[PDB]
RNA sequence: GGACUUUUACUUUGAAAAAAUUAGAGUGUUCAAAGCAGGCGUAUUGCUCGAAUAUAUUAGCAUGGAAUAAUAGAAUAGGACG
RNA sequence: GGAUAGUGGCCUACCAUGGUUUCAACGGGUAACGGGGAAUAAGGGUUCGAUUCCGGAGAGGGAGCCUGAGAAACGGCUACCACAUCCAAGGAAGGCAGCAGGCGCGCAAAUUACCCAAUCCUAAUUCAGGGAGGUAGUGACAAUAAAUAACGAUACAGGGCCCAUUCGGGUCUUGUAAUUGGAAUGAGUACAAUGUAAAUACCUUAACGAGGAACAAUUGGAGGGCAAGUCUGGUGCCAGCAGCCGCGGUAAUUCCAGCUCCAAUAGCGUAUAUUAAAGUUGUUGCAGUUAAAAAGCUCGUAGUUGAACUUUGGGCCCGGUUGGCCG
């Protein structure tokens, strides 16, 4: 079998020039799984439709619930 | 929007469909070398067809052209590394010459058994492509490998495999399971 | 030397006069006119499907003695109509009316086939299902 | 000519020829083998020579 | 640097010239279509071959040719050089 | 002069009468984006290029324009034309020739999946983002390698061959065998490790996986062109065949079938087109008395073509490149 190696002089120097994929493999890094990418897009072109924080907007729909 | 991955065909068709003659000839071939398709002589008679192409054109360039020069014994020293092209005739007329059957001739499935190993090219297919034999300890499974020459040094068994050890294989050990199984505990 | 100007500047001429005379070259001319899609039941295209009309029972030509079952076909891509023969033995039991079938040449290009006069096409699939299936027996007629 | 015929016919043949099933056969080698048992055929062991050869004779 | 030069076609060599594609050299993708790799040791702290060449015509530039084939000239000499 | 970033009838004003054309203008056609190219192999050609690279053009049709270094931008705005969505009838919205996916069209073409790990791009920028791009799915588009079996024994038969006065079978194998024999292998299944962003396959590899019920090859053809029956049964100018010549009307070498056989073979048939064959488009290279074809005749412009003759002959040097006989 032939493959490729790589041996750093140190083991922050390693943490730090690696791929984070290679410190999952081996035991050095969680894998902080997140949403999924559509998931994601989807929340962020959700997030595009409001100006500003949105409390604001949360308390005049909450004024819709009587009119 | 990448690049195209080049490709090209490997065998010609003959021309004529049923000349009876061609026929004969081509199964006599077939039979003889252990071949399954007519294409695997098509193929091997289009390659070679190619080569005396490039070498008519050689020999209309004048004797001592650099192209000539260059190309025409590259083409030669090529034809010899295998086993096709004898060394006493050497200087492209001869490959002008040439036949199918010298090239036919110099397969791994040919030469797997004209020195032993096979007593029979079938038997020398179904060794090949069953994983035995080997070059080095590379393992090759290829009726049409063409042995290079020097390489007829080594083509032994493989390392693997029965007739060169390693393990006799799960059919005799099957069988050696039945006695084990019955003819004791 | 017959015609032919010979000398070294009738270039212009020359092929001109090629021009004029592929003009009698059949195939050349029908390729340039555009024949292709201007006449012709299918469109240029190799294949049609259509849907049938009747069935027809068209007696051959001389000499030979019997009959030719057929269909006449409305193509559908473009209206035209068309009759088209139905291969093989029974077959014309395969189809019925307006039923949906694939027509393609008769290999000739136009030009009827045998004895089966003016039929330039044939029926290759009905319903969806291939004609040879069925009358072989791998595969069944759909539905409807 | 004519064009409204009788299709009252169409597929008698056929239709009325006896059926006579498949019979069952020795396999026949697919690949390699099928070109082996051929060159063994035509060119090894010789059938005969009446005048000149046969591929494919009945009853003589 | 100053002063003037009849115009062409043809042919040679050259420059200017993307790649992929083709023709084609090298390397055993196990073979092969391909890819442009790879090959070697001290395989515990390197060593190293490459990644060629060819075609790329018509027109434009540049250069050598002076056959072939055109073109211009001194007859109301309003000619040639000084 | 104006306008432009600037050259210019680009536009305006004044003024003139010019500009292109049988060396084919102008107009029409194109199922016409252009090129690198592709298919076809004696050569000369013929045919094709919507399509992985380059250039141009467009974003349903047209115009107009804001912002800006850069747009006449459309995943920007404005108006009109066509289309069309939501409604409380007051109004408000959309532009897949991006990625998928749907309808329609048809002879004709795949997933509403995963990722920024590579290749690269952008931003205030090492991080953020990228349906660019990569991943797999579906995929006999085209392309490569090439499993479906290999080897003994034995039952009579042989051709070999020494001997033949004559049994014969005898050990060199030809193999046709309706009892056999143990060997062999991946197709698949499946620890493991490898692969990968994570997966899936592949290359690896434990346990498994071949005897005919199999892990069982197909697609056409067997009158000729054209490789392969003058077999049996069926039908009887019917049904059917047949690219073409032709077969079939009671012994069918072409139909419907069984047998046997051929050809190509994980592929084979077909329909359309195209190239070769085609010296049947003929520059190379056709043909025109009678087979297709010399205009009734002469003039004659454009066009093609067009006799001969102008430094030939002798002498000397210089230095190259092969090759010979020697080395």
């Amino acid at each position: 079998s032939v493959g490729f190696g790589l041996v750093y002089n140190s083991v922050a120097e390693a943490k730090k020039f690696e791929p984070t994929y290679r410190l999952v493999r081996y035991g050095l890094a969680e894998k902080v799984e997140k949403a999924s990418r559509q998931q994601r897009k989807q929340k962020k072109n959700r997030d595009k439709k409001i100006f500003g924080t949105g409390k604001r907007l949360a308390k005049k729909v909450a004024r819709r619930n009587a009119d | 929007p990448r690049a195209p991955r080049t490709y090209s065909k490997t065998y010609s068709t003959p021309k004529r469909p049923y000349e009876s003659s061609r026929l004969d000839a081509e199964l006599k071939l077939a039979g003889e070398f252990g071949l399954k398709n007519k294409k695997e002589i098509y193929r091997i008679s289009f390659q070679l067809s190619k080569i005396r192409r490039a070498a008519r054109d050689l020999l209309t360039r004048d004797e001592k052209d650099p192209k000539r020069l260059f190309e025409g014994n590259a083409l030669i020293r090529r034809l010899v590394r295998v086993g096709v092209l004898s060394e006493d005739k050497k200087k492209l007329d001869y490959v002008l010459a040439l036949k199918v059957e010298d090239f036919l001739e110099r397969r791994l499935q040919t030469q797997v058994y004209k020195l032993g190993l096979a007593k029979s090219v079938h038997h020398a297919r179904v060794l090949i492509t069953q994983r035995h034999i080997a070059v080095g300890k590379q393992i090759v499974n290829i009726p049409s490998f063409m042995v290079r020459l020097d390489s007829e040094k080594h083509i032994d068994f493989a390392p693997t495999s029965p007739f060169g050890g390693a393990r006799p294989g799960r059919v005799a050990r099957r069988n050696a399971a039945r006695k084990a199984e019955a003819s004791g505990e | 030397g017959k015609g032919k100007p010979r000398g070294l500047n009738s270039a212009r001429k020359l092929r001109v006069h090629r021009r004029n005379n592929r003009w009698a070259e059949n195939n050349y001319k029908k390729r340039l006119l555009g024949t292709a899609f201007k006449s012709s039941p299918f469109g240029g295209s190799s294949h049609a499907k259509g849907i049938v009309l009747e069935k027809l029972g068209i007696e051959s030509k001389q000499p030979n003695s019997a009959i030719r079952k057929c269909v006449r076909v409305q193509l559908i891509k473009n209206g035209k109509k068309v009759t088209a023969f139905v291969p093989n033995d029974g077959c014309l039991n395969f189809v019925d009316e307006n039923d949906e079938v694939l027509l393609a040449g008769f290999g000739r290009k136009g030009k009827a086939k045998g004895d089966i006069p003016g039929v330039r096409f044939k029926v290759v699939k009905v319903s969806g299902v291939s004609l040879l299936a069925l009358w072989k027996e791998k595969k069944e007629k759909p539905r409807s | 000519a004519k064009v409204h015929g009788s299709l009252a016919r169409a597929g008698k043949v056929k239709s009325q020829t006896p059926k006579v099933e498949k019979t069952e056969k020795p396999k026949k080698p697919k690949g390699r083998a099928y070109k082996r048992l051929l060159y063994t055929r035509r060119f090894v062991n010789v059938t005969l020579v009446n005048g000149k050869r046969r591929m494919n004779p009945g009853p003589s």
